[PDB]
């Protein structure tokens, strides 16, 4: 259970393939966080990914709105 | 937060049911009933020959002693009876009944301060768990009352660092710089060149012919690197002595001049040869300054 | 086409005061135990100083909920935004954003930033597709696509000129953009000057480490610099003296590099807020604010990250 | 600032009065100096901590007076100055040692897809809208206004006319409805 991060060494936290937010940050990218449970660390997520469905001749309007 | 002896938490106490070393200082308990436990004694070899500390608990009175030759004399399992001893003397207790060592928390008032200074490393009880201290650094939780309601063992793992980083029992989510790692130096190593170019004392105890005393020859030895260890560390000189430095200490100074003078001397008049020296070899023929800087 | 560059963050650096001061060393340790607390504080000082850039470049660039990538399909009306769309065979930067991280050249430690340059490449990604795709739309609620011509067309009625004004000039408007992208990379790719904004930042940090480090070649007064041979030299009543005044010059010669760090974090910081809000006015709308965003009507902003 | 009070900084005791008490003036003078050193540099790295924070706290203390002028009594257009959306209004809470805005912002909710043209031809003319987008639920076409899909149908109010269809790309074809005509045959 060590992990070598470009950091330096992580010793105590499990590597994870997934990316969630960044809970703790550790640098270089790599994030940890209390998730039985146990440490993490994984690569931080930038946001859920999209794509506008851009083209020549659509365009979306709102038809309601929100008060926030 | 306090540096001092204390005993480290979680640690294995041995358990008894002999002889035992004093290493630094000696955490002590006792399950006991039937009171047993009497007495110490601490010492060195707990054998005549030294002054080994006497304590006993005898029923009415607290006997203790440093004995002949005393240097002093003091006078005065339900039962856990908790004790420290370290080095003057120093021995705090501690008493509370309970119902094999407990869970759970209690400081110890000291009770007396023996200033004897006694010579101690080894222990016996005058018929319990056996621990050790170290120097270890605690961050102790005086309550309202000013007792001590809790401890953090600045060393026992990542956590207690952090807890005594902070000064604080409560940490908050986060990461938290505590320390500083540093591979340490696993060895040492002196180099320096070939070690050529010895004064040649060849010249000088190598010779063939030693001049006379009123006339003795004084060559120059100097430019060089003088190997000290031959003419101290032979045993075919019946005389080394030197006046103003270690004889033992040439091997690591430098000097600018060194001068080596050779006579022939009576055995008996040899004595003379040393700064402030008096006689014909000394007055008439060789005269060392009293202040003299060199060997013989 | 104008370009505007603008610092966001320092190097992080972290100094182990009893290395710096003590280095290796038991007998000046011990000396340094005497003056408090000052190796802690000027650790929470940098601390303080590092954390602050991680939140810096957070603030800058980390403005945008989601990921937005640019259809495969670059039908912009006539626009082209090659040059400053990612490259997909690159460190996926796109080509303006290779000109610019070309173009900038003890116990000290480094930190490395939280934010790699990958990640703040695929931020300026998100925010150019976004902006390509959807307008000031997407940074005040859901990305609602839009054909760039009209989106555009929106931007001129922004300045007060008529829309019809663009759909009548598309292909001269298209076309003066594009040459000005042109332009742009060969003005970054001759001269090395126009990122002096941003290198003086690496410049400025250089130095004061050196300055830090020659420091410890000083005698402040002590018979020497080196600590060893003042210990290996002396009697330790002396030892302590000559030791005393090298610890005073180092400790002294540390607080002046923190105190120089917390100004410069000041100005960085002051810089950062700058850009963010530059990043949300100006590119994520378009702004009414006279030269807030370049010199002439603004039309629109693109995002591009440099060292 | 206080625990620097207990550091000896090299005198023989961090208690002024100790050193007054168990020595005399001469000696007294060199420990209450040493004293004095590291007192006088622990109050100047306070101060030095302080003016730096006091900058940063104007810093922010100017920056919420302006969204109090900006944000409170007016309606920014600044994007995300405000607040994340497009800002209605602003109201100032005082906390201790600071304040909180609540940003009432408008945020657009439930889109739908349409098919849009840049303008529209009718005669050999150009039509634009005059505020709005050219909407196509699939069939017919309306111009709405740009953030709520509201359709009116196309007429010559809602548009101006430039040019002719020859220049625009893009442009599409549907009537454009004249409200006066109907007027002028009844
Ligand atoms: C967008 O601009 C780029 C300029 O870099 C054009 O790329 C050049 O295209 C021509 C012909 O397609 C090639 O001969 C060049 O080698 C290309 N250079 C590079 C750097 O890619 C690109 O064609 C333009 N887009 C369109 C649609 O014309
Ligand atoms: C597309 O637009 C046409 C406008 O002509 C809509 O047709 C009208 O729809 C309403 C309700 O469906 C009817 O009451 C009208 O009589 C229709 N008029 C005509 C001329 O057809 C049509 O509904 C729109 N499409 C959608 C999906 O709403
Ligand atoms: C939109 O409407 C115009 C009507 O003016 C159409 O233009 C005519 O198109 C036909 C065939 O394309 C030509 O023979 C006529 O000469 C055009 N007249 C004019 C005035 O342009 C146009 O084709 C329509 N658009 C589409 C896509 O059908
Ligand atoms: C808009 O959303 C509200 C809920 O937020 C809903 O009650 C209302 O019916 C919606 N309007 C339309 C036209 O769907
Ligand atoms: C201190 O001891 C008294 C008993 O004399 C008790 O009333 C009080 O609660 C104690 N204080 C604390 C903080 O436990
Ligand atoms: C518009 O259509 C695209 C694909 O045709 C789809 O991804 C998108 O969600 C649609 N918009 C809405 C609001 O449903
Ligand atoms: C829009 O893109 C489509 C691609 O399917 C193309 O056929 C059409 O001609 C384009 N319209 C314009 C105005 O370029």
């Amino acid at each position: 259970n060590v992990f070598q991060t470009r950091a330096g060494c992580l010793i105590g936290a499990e590597h994870v393939n997934n990316s969630y937010e960044c809970d703790i940050p550790i640098g270089a990218g790599i994030c940890a966080s209390y998730q039985s449970q146990s440490i993490i660390a994984y690569t931080m997520s930038l946001g859920a990914e999209n794509s506008v469905a851009y083209s020549n001749n659509s365009i979306a309007i709102p038809t309601n709105f929100t008060i926030s | 937060s306090t540096q001092d002896l204390f005993l480290p938490f979680f640690s294995n106490v041995t358990w008894f049911h002999p002889v035992l070393p004093f290493n630094d200082g000696v955490y002590f308990a006792s399950t006991e009933k039937s009171n047993i436990i009497r007495g110490w004694i601490f010492g060195t070899t707990l054998d005549s020959k030294t002054q080994s500390l006497l304590i006993v608990n005898n029923a009415t009175n607290v006997v203790i002693k440093v004995c002949n030759n005393c240097t002093f004399e003091y006078v005065s399992f339900k039962n856990l009876r908790e004790f420290v001893f370290k080095n003057y003397f120093k021995i705090y207790s501690k008493h509370t009944p309970i119902n094999d060592l407990p869970q759970g928390f209690s400081a110890l008032e000291p009770l007396v301060d023996l200033p004897i200074g006694i010579n101690i490393t080894r222990f016996q009880t005058l018929l319990y768990y056996v621990g050790y201290l170290q120097p270890r650094t605690f961050l102790l939780k005086y309550n309202e009352n000013g007792t001590i309601t809790d401890a953090v063992d600045c060393a026992l793992d990542p956590l207690s660092e952090t807890k005594c980083t902070l000064k604080s029992f409560t940490v908050e989510k986060g990461i938290y710089q505590t320390s500083n790692f540093r591979v340490q130096p696993t060895e040492s190593i002196v180099r320096f060149p070939n070690i050529t170019n010895l004064c040649p004392f060849g010249e000088v105890f190598n010779a063939t012919r030693f001049a006379s005393v009123y006339a003795w020859n004084r060559k120059r030895i100097s430019n060089c690197v003088a190997d000290y260890s031959v003419l101290y560390n032979s045993a075919s000189f019946s005389t080394f002595k030197c006046y103003g430095v270690s004889p033992t200490k040439l091997n690591d100074l430098c000097f600018t001049n060194v001068y080596a003078d050779s006579f022939v001397i009576r055995g008996d008049e040899v004595r003379q040869i040393a700064p402030g020296q008096t006689g014909k070899i000394a007055d008439y023929n060789y005269k060392l300054p009293d202040d003299f800087t060199g060997c013989v | 086409v104008t370009t505007e560059i603008l610092p966001v963050s320092m190097t992080k650096t972290s100094v182990d005061c009893t290395m710096y001061i003590c280095g290796d060393s038991t007998e000046c340790s011990n000396l340094l135990l005497q003056y408090g607390s000052f190796c802690t504080q000027l650790n929470r000082a940098l601390t303080g100083i590092a954390v602050e850039q991680d939140k810096n470049t957070q603030e800058v660039f980390a403005q945008v909920k989601q990921i937005y990538k640019t259809p495969p399909i670059k039908d912009f009306g006539g626009f082209n935004f090659s040059q400053i769309l990612p490259d997909p065979s690159k460190s996926k930067r796109s080509f303006i954003e290779d000109l610019l991280f070309n173009k900038v050249t003890n116990g000290l430690t480094v930190l490395p930033p939280l934010l790699t340059d990958e990640m703040i490449a695929q931020y300026t990604s998100a925010l150019l597709a976004g902006t390509i795709t959807s307008g000031w739309t997407f940074g005040a609620g859901p990305a609602l696509q839009i054909p760039f011509a009209m989106q555009m067309a929106y931007r001129f009625n922004g300045i007060g000129v008529t829309q019809n004004v663009l759909y009548e000039n598309q292909k001269l408007i298209a076309n003066q953009f594009n040459s000005a992208i042109g332009k742009i990379q060969d003005s970054l790719s001759s001269t090395p000057s126009a990122l002096g904004k941003l290198q003086d930042v690496v410049n400025q940090n250089a130095q004061a480490l050196n300055t830090l480090v020659k420091q410890l070649s000083s005698n402040f007064g002590a018979i020497s610099s080196v600590l060893n041979d003042i210990l290996s030299r002396l009697d330790k009543p002396e030892a302590e003296v000559q030791i005393d005044r090298l610890i005073t010059g180092r400790l002294q010669s540390l607080q002046t590099y923190v105190t120089q760090q917390l100004i410069r974090a000041a100005e960085i910081r002051a810089s950062a807020n700058l850009a963010a809000t530059k990043m949300s006015e100006c590119v994520l709308g378009q702004s009414k604010r006279v030269d807030f965003c370049g010199k002439g009507y603004h039309l629109m902003s693109f995002p591009q990250s440099a060292p | 600032l206080v625990k620097q009070l207990s550091s000896n900084f090299g005198a023989i005791s961090s208690v002024l009065n100790d050193i007054l008490s168990r020595l005399d003036k001469p000696e007294a003078e060199v420990q209450i100096d040493r004293l004095i050193t590291g007192r006088l540099q622990s109050l100047q790295t306070y101060v030095t901590q302080q003016l730096i924070r006091a900058a940063e706290i104007r810093a922010s203390a100017n920056l919420a007076a302006t969204k109090m002028s900006e944000c409170v009594l007016g309606q920014s257009k600044r994007v995300d100055f405000c607040g994340k959306g497009y800002h209605l209004m602003s109201f100032p809470q005082s906390a201790p040692h600071g304040v909180v805005f609540l940003h009432v912002t408008y945020v657009p909710a439930q889109e739908k897809n349409f098919t849009t043209a840049p303008a529209i031809c009718h005669d050999g003319k150009a039509h634009f809208p005059r505020e709005g987008v050219f909407v196509s639920n699939g069939t017919h076409w309306f111009v709405t206004q740009r953030n709520f899909y509201e359709p009116q149908i196309i007429t010559t109010d809602n548009t101006f006319v430039s040019g002719n269809c020859d220049v625009v790309i893009g442009i599409v074809n549907n009537t454009v409805y004249d409200p006066l005509q109907p007027e002028l045959d009844s």
